[PDB]
């Protein structure tokens, strides 16, 4: 009995198998080709809805919500209307538990880094679709009300959309999206999200510059503040980190090069000096024999950019 | 088949080293602001060479960007080639320049003396600081004792007297001596302009871009890595009939190489993509010079490269070998420079083409050579020819260096 | 005919009674007729649908009769309206369409007898349970040699009608094919296991599509329909049956692989003495191929013309041989 | 119109194309890097190069029109059954979104851009080259003739385009090539109206990952062509019938050409409201349909099916696909000059009109009712939904009384008063009210009836209130005594409510009516 593991996926897999929350099939090629990545990340992501919606009570919401009396745009104020969603939902809380996020990560709404909830297999959990999700969120805004509301909705909104299966499940227009943005200041709305994120974690940095490509400067200029920097600008912060992430070997939060580029501190070009010397590094590192796929997609994403005028 | 087993193993050995060596590379550029226009640093300012093959000692102050040695065939034309791959470092059966080290020296002279001074004032020197604003690179090839070195600078301070030292500066600079693309001598260049078949285009183009080593080294490890699979499935009944230390030795290796063959493989799609990528848009660019368009095709399937050009008369892009002997010798010489672009070379040397080119189409291929080289800045170009380039009226451009030796 | 019943559809609105006439030839073979000799040459059967009356009431040279001596009629034509082969409609169609090849090993089954692989399944389970006795055993000596000898003089029997009858469908197969440019034939692969035979379908008609069993996801609709159409019509001299008929199938596919279908119509009627076929062309195709035996019909109507009942010569409808002498 | 359709500054027209518009240098260069990725399966970077400039910078960055054509069939290989294919070419899944998804991300955005011209956001030669490449895509893919079931020409010499030497891009043939087949693009539509509604995961995943969203593009792009067809590629002034021939060559006529069957008008109302609760009339033929890119009804083994959909909502968006098909008819019909007919496409508006109505009035299904004639935006669908309302209302008026009163609401729209007066003779005929003779037996199928009559009022109702405001509701006896007829018809109704033949309460209009223009009860509860 001395062979009794084969390599170490059995533990993997068997333990990914046993916390599935999937009542179906699940074949065993899903769990071997999930378990058997050990390259790329693309299995472990953020997940804010962890347990399987609601599905009988947000549907008796969405029909609540079709067809109702006023059959109008729901306005900010006159509380978005109230007769039903408070018999049904009267808390935000208990909105969220219905979307299928478990009451711990509603009390506590940040991105616990040590727990590794940032790198979590997906738990295969139905979700409910986005927009009508969006819209019973948007219910619960009451601009008319405390700081702390609206901070706990804009936090809890800005965990909604970075979720891997939310971002996956999210449509063309971010049309509500961008109306709950539009809602708060944007600002305000960088200080929040930097609040739930940790600041190095450029993964979802990147993330969001995709939901919201215009914050792209403001997420910066929250990121590397000229005042914040002491003397040094903003582009000598972005090679210090460069710098930083190079030497620590950081390379997949190093790729994600691909938040900075576009900006007015790191533009697309030929003769920008930043990105030769980044490719200076990119090929002074490569070897094309044994490296992390990692520094071969930032050298073909930098000389993509080089070439883009 | 225990011998596939060891092969596994020392594949498997290899791969532990070649991590470890990547392992132990740092940063070498530190990034100092400063100011794009100027020329960064590594060029060849100079070329000295004493007693060296046919000539004395001559001296030869290459330009910044593109140099015209006029240096007439049969007068040691091909000199100043050998001598700056022997200096920065080369085998001497890649260069294939005389019979050996002994016959480079001049006759009646038991050494000879080749000098370089690469350029450190500009930015992206190799440790500034050190070696000045210029380093000099010296190399004595004796008939009797080894071939010495030093790596002196200006002052005469001899820095170091070793070959590693060569490496290394040389690969911070950048100048791939040990390709033996970026340093074309007459042979190469007859063999690659000459090309014809697709396949042979194919072929000329993924080695010269170091892709088919790599593709070659991919595949050696795929077949190890089966045979190793099928062994280690005998192992497995072997073991059941009876070796675990073995066992695990073996499973281990495999999934190391297994792990290790798939980001290889990434790799090698990325590179080659990147490479192609590169090659396809310089060689779109370079076709615009004869108002043409056309594209580059690289094919697995066929495993050849296919050029398609449309030129003023027609509307269809035809094959590019239903064309006339000047389009195809364009595309030919577009192709060259479209390959030692995605390879980044700090120093690029290229022996004759006036032999493969007739007449007008001749004067057309040196305009294109200058037009496409003289604006870049990081790639120094040291094109010999016999054919006198002050008599083709693209010489008003600057950026063009032509040293016309005196001595016929 | 595998389609919806509307009776009412026939019959004109207003009008009690809406009658067919079909008149064939008769011949000295077929049994329980009403009025008409044997050495007659002429069969009226005559159908009436009506609101008030539910009943099924047929008519044999003006004779009412029930629909059983029409249909025991129609069974010693040896002609089959269930039968999708030699009736085909827009749900049939359909099922053809998607054909797998245990249905083509069914109709081929079905075509000749169908007891000799009922028998022949019988002896290759008796030659597996004497098997799994003999491997028990390792009187039953005694056994597994009769058994053997009797599934080989049944399967010695059995071999060569099937081979001569795949081989001849395969060449008619190839021959009706010509026209298209593809090589194609209805091979019936025979496992060892008698049940395990199958029917292969060789396709060429296109060079990127490999040679496969007939599907209609993976192939072109036109393609398929003109494939099934031609493995229809090479199963018609071999039957007795007296015509076929095929509907919705000169609709439209591609406007090329229906010119190449009518192309090998036209051939098979330039054959004499070959099944007439009631083409059914919903939508118009731009020059189209008319061979000189076949004719066509033409049912519109236009405002200029007059009504039909009024004009002696407006009754007949896309027929020009009726206004010529003879 | 907008500038969309009339800015035409920067356009080269040529025989092919009237939108065509040159390449600068800037453009020129992308196009050709775009190609030059393309041709190297690099279909990651394409997607990265367009959308890491996208809305960070004022200029724009054009999409060439074989690279849109390379989006639209990327849009087709969805991960559901093209998981292997997907993860083979990009195992590493930088951006972590399918290249189905991201590609179509790009169309809509894109498309989103190119309906509205901010010429202060853009410049506007970036948004005339947008729509000349949109255009040109479309152009590309005109559909063949129907059937019941020339290669690549690039105007641009410039630049080699990478669809010359390829028909597929991932194993899946080019969407114009597919489409570009006799009866391909009505088997397409067919396709995505029936799964629309399907409870079949694969085919439900068909519809709702590929092909609505593709529809609802290549709709509206053919909306902004057939506009500036009409703006451009017609002579202004005609004689009239002339005008009927262009319009017979407009892009909408062979868009719907490919759809025009035997009897346009029976077989079209089939078409659109495919799979819906009404009950199939005089047993028409079933419609076949096919997956369009081979496995499309298979789900991959590694692909886990984890998004549920309720009912409403796949309703909702299959009726609004729904809506947009017809308004697409309703939009060419409208420019149809009275009296005269189109040659090719035989259509007739009261045809289509009535063809809808039938169906609508046949739905027993209230909700798939509601989702067609509720909008969210009034004004868009405003050239043909008070049509299929008023139709609908008389169709379910002649099948419940016999006697049919004739309905001028459509054109009473432009004044309330004789709107009001209209309803109050409605009312009074008792067709509107509740009717005598249904039996208590058949009393479920009344109150559909009734309920859909009142759908349709309060549709006719909404879109009065949008052409004149709540301005006379009381000011003008008429609106009142309407508002009191309604209460009238209120008491008829709850006399059966009384009558107690079902708990169920029937459908009353009057809280309805109220909350929009009955003053909330008029004086009942205000006062």
């Amino acid at each position: 009995n001395k062979s009794i593991v084969i390599t170490s996926n059995t533990v993997a897999k068997s333990e990914l198998q046993k916390s599935i929350k999937f009542s179906g099939s699940i074949p065993e090629i899903y769990l071997d080709v999930v378990t058997k990545e050990t390259i790329s990340d693309k299995y472990k992501d953020w997940h804010f809805i962890s347990k399987n919606c609601h599905y009988e009570q947000l549907m008796d919401l969405e029909m609540k919500d079709t067809a109702y009396s006023f059959l109008f745009g729901s306005s900010r104020s006159q509380g978005k209307v109230p007769e039903f969603v408070h018999l049904k939902c009267p808390s935000i809380t208990n909105l969220l538990v219905l979307f299928g996020v478990n009451q711990e990560k509603c009390n506590s709404l940040k991105i616990n880094y040590e727990k590794k909830e940032n790198s979590r297999y997906d738990n295969l959990c139905t979700i409910f679709p986005v927009n009508k999700m969006l819209k019973f969120l948007m219910y619960f805004y009451s601009d008319d009300d405390n700081d702390d509301v609206r901070e706990f909705f804009l936090k809890a909104f800005i965990c909604l959309i970075l979720d891997r299966k939310v971002f996956n499940a999210m449509e063309s227009d971010h049309r509500l999206c961008f109306k709950v943005l539009e809602l708060f200041n944007e600002a305000h709305f960088i200080n929040s999200y930097f609040e739930i994120v940790d600041k190095n974690d450029f993964f979802l940095h990147y993330r969001l510059l995709q939901i919201f490509p215009h914050l792209q400067s403001a997420l910066l200029r929250r990121r590397f503040s000229e005042k914040q920097g002491r003397t040094e600008t903003i582009q000598q912060n972005i090679i210090k980190e460069f710098n930083e992430f190079f030497d620590c070997k950081n390379y997949k939060n190093l790729l994600y090069i691909l938040t900075m580029y576009g900006s007015k501190f790191i533009p697309f070009g030929p003769k920008c000096q930043v990105t030769e010397y980044f490719k200076d590094c990119i090929l002074d590192i490569s070897n094309e024999t044994t490296n992390d796929v990692e520094i071969s997609i930032l050298k073909g994403i930098l000389n993509l950019f080089s070439k883009i005028r | 088949i225990e011998q596939v087993d060891d092969e596994l193993l020392s594949l498997t050995a290899q791969q532990e080293n070649e991590e470890q060596q990547q392992q132990r590379k740092r940063r070498r550029h530190q990034f100092a602001p400063m100011t794009l226009e100027e020329s960064p640093s590594g060029y060849i300012k100079k070329v000295i060479l004493r007693n060296f093959m046919c000539h004395e000692h001559f001296e030869l102050e290459l330009g910044s960007r593109l140099n015209f040695i006029v240096g007439n065939n049969g007068s040691g034309k091909s000199a100043i080639l050998t001598a700056i791959t022997i200096g920065l470092g080369a085998k001497a059966s890649e260069t294939n320049r005389g019979s050996s080290l002994k016959d480079l020296i001049r006759e009646g002279c038991y050494s000879a003396k080749i000098i370089l001074h690469l350029d450190n004032s500009k930015y992206g020197a190799y440790q500034q600081g050190i070696f000045g604003n210029e380093i000099i690179v010296e190399r004595i090839i004796k008939r009797d004792g080894p071939a010495s070195f030093s790596l002196r600078s200006e002052n005469g301070k001899e820095i170091s007297n070793k070959k590693k030292d060569i490496q290394t500066v040389v690969d911070y600079f950048s100048v791939p001596v040990s390709n033996p693309m970026c340093f074309l001598s007459q042979d190469a260049a007859r063999s690659f302009l000459t090309a014809s078949t697709s396949q042979d285009k194919y072929s000329h183009f993924m080695k010269g871009t170091l892709l088919q080593e790599i593709t070659e080294n991919l595949l050696y490890a795929s077949a190890i890595h089966d045979s190793a699979q099928e062994n280690m499935a005998l192992h497995l009944e072997n073991l059941k009939s009876l070796g675990q230390k073995k066992y695990m030795e073996i499973d281990e290796a495999l999934n190391r190489l297994h792990n290790s063959l798939k980001a290889r493989d990434q790799n090698y799609k990325n590179a080659e993509k990147g490479t192609c990528f590169d090659a396809d848009m310089d060689f779109r660019a370079s076709l615009k010079v004869r108002k043409f368009s056309g594209n580059l095709s690289f094919i697995k399937d066929t495993k050849s490269l296919e050029i398609y050009i449309l030129t003023t008369n027609d509307e269809k892009a035809r094959n590019v070998d239903t064309l006339s002997g000047g389009e195809k010798s364009f595309s030919q010489m577009a192709l060259l420079l479209a390959t030692w672009k995605p390879m980044r070379s700090r120093i690029i040397a290229l022996d004759e083409f006036d032999v493969f080119m007739d007449q007008v189409n001749r004067k057309i291929g040196t305009t294109l050579i200058v037009k496409k080289l003289k604006d870049i800045a990081r790639t120094q170009t040291i094109i010999i020819t016999p054919q006198d380039i002050g008599k083709i009226a693209d010489i008003d451009s600057s950026g063009v260096s032509i040293h016309r030796m005196r001595d016929p | 005919i595998g389609r919806s019943k509307k009776v009412e559809d026939f019959i004109k609105n207003g009008q009690d009674v809406s009658k067919i006439e079909i008149t064939l030839k008769n011949s000295p073979n077929v049994t329980d007729i009403e009025y008409i000799d044997a050495r007659d040459e002429t069969i009226k059967i005559t159908r009436i649908i009506t609101r008030s009356k539910r009943r099924s009431d047929y008519l044999i040279n003006d004779y009412q009769v029930s629909e059983s001596v029409v249909k025991t009629l129609v069974a010693q034509l040896n002609i089959q309206l269930d039968n999708l082969c030699q009736f085909l409609s827009q749900e049939r169609v359909e099922e053809f369409a998607r054909l797998k090849s245990v249905k083509l090993l069914v109709e081929t089954i079905r075509s000749i007898d169908a007891s000799l692989l009922d028998v022949l399944d019988e002896l290759r389970e008796l030659q597996g349970n004497e098997q799994s006795l003999q491997k028990d055993l390792d009187q039953q000596s005694k056994d597994l040699e009769t058994i053997k000898a009797k599934l080989k003089e049944d399967h010695a029997v059995l071999e060569p009608k099937l081979d001569d009858i795949v081989s001849k469908i395969s060449a008619r197969f190839a021959r009706l094919f010509n026209n298209v440019g593809s090589a194609g034939a209805v091979r019936l692969e025979k496992p060892k296991d008698y049940a395990e035979w199958k029917i292969e379908i060789m396709v060429k008609f296109r060079d990127n599509a490999p040679l496969k069993k007939l599907d209609s996801h993976t192939q072109s609709g036109g393609e398929r329909a003109v494939s099934t159409v031609l493995y229809m019509i090479a199963l018609q001299e071999f039957t007795s049956a007296p015509f076929r008929v095929v509907d919705e199938i000169n609709q439209g596919m591609d406007s090329r692989n229906e010119r190449i279908v009518h192309k090998a119509m036209v051939e098979n009627a330039c054959a004499e003495n070959t099944s007439q076929y009631f083409l059914i062309t919903p939508k118009l195709l731009t020059g189209l191929h008319y061979h000189e035996k076949m004719r066509i019909h033409c049912v519109m109507a236009g405002s200029w013309i007059p009504n039909p009942s009024e004009d002696p010569k407006m009754i007949h409808f896309g027929e020009t041989s009726n206004y010529s002498f003879d | 119109d907008g500038a969309l359709i009339n800015s035409v500054l920067y356009v080269s027209p040529r025989n092919g194309a009237h939108y065509f518009v040159e390449l600068t240098e800037k453009h020129l260069l992308a196009f050709e890097m775009l190609n030059s990725m393309c041709l190297l399966e690099n279909y990651d970077h394409v997607l990265l190069f367009l959308e890491c400039q996208f809305g960070k910078s004022h200029n724009l960055a054009v999409i060439p029109f074989d690279i849109i054509l390379v989006l639209f069939t990327l849009s087709t290989l969805s991960e559901y059954y093209k998981e292997p294919i997907l993860r083979a070419n990009d195992p590493y899944n930088t951006s972590r979104e399918t290249l189905s998804r991201r590609a179509l991300k790009l169309l809509q955005k894109y498309l989103a851009i190119l309906k509205e011209f901010d010429s202060e956001q853009y410049n506007l030669y970036d948004l005339e080259l947008l729509r000349c490449q949109f255009f040109l895509a479309i152009d590309t893919l005109t559909p063949k003739k129907q059937k019941w079931g020339k290669t690549f020409k690039n105007p641009y010499r410039s630049y080699i385009s990478c669809l010359e030497q390829r028909n597929t891009i991932l194993g899946n043939r080019l969407l114009n090539l597919k489409l570009n087949e006799p009866g391909e693009f009505i088997n397409m539509i067919l396709w995505t109206l029936s799964n629309s509604l399907q409870e079949s995961t694969p085919l439900f995943l068909s519809s709702h990952e590929i092909w609505m969203p593709l529809l609802e593009i290549l709709i509206d792009l053919f909306s902004c062509r057939q506009d500036y067809f009409i703006q451009h590629e017609v002579a202004q002034n005609v004689s009239k019938s002339l005008f009927v021939q262009r319009l017979s060559e407009s892009p909408l006529a062979v868009f719907f050409e490919s759809l025009n069957t035997r009897n346009f008008a029976n077989r079209f109302s089939e078409y659109v409201f495919l799979n819906c609760d009404y009950k199939l009339p005089s047993d028409n033929y079933a419609t076949p349909v096919h997956p369009v890119y081979n496995g499309e009804n298979t789900i991959v083994d590694t692909y886990i099916p984890t998004i549920k959909c309720s009912p409403l909502y796949k309703s909702q968006k299959s009726l609004a696909l729904r809506r947009k098909l017809i308004g697409s008819c309703f939009k060419l019909l409208l420019r149809v000059p009275d009296g005269h007919r189109l040659i090719t496409p035989r259509i007739v508006a009261d045809d289509v009109i009535q063809g809808i109505s039938r169906t609508l009035a046949s739905f027993n299904d209230i909700l798939q009712f509601k989702k067609f004639f509720m909008t969210e935006n009034l004004s868009q669908e405003s050239y043909f939904i008070p049509l299929l309302a008023e139709g609908t209302l008389s169709e379910i008026l002649k099948d419940t009384q016999e006697c049919v009163v004739i309905l001028t609401l459509v054109e009473n729209l432009s004044d309330g008063v004789s709107f009001c007066n209209e309803v109050i003779g409605l009312v009074k005929s008792k067709c509107f009210a509740f009717t005598e003779q249904c039996s208590q037996a058949s009393y479920e199928e009344a109150v559909l009836n009734i309920e859909k009559c009142d759908v349709c009022l309060l549709v006719l109702l909404r879109y009065l209130l949008h052409l004149i405001g709540t301005e006379a509701i009381l000011d003008a006896k008429e609106q009142l005594e309407m508002l009191h007829a309604i209460e009238k018809n209120d008491s008829g109704r709850r006399q059966w409510a009384k009558a107690l033949n079902l708990g169920n309460d029937p459908p009353l209009l009057y809280p309805i009516v109220s909350q929009m223009f009955g003053v909330h009860d008029k004086s009942v509860i205000i006062e």
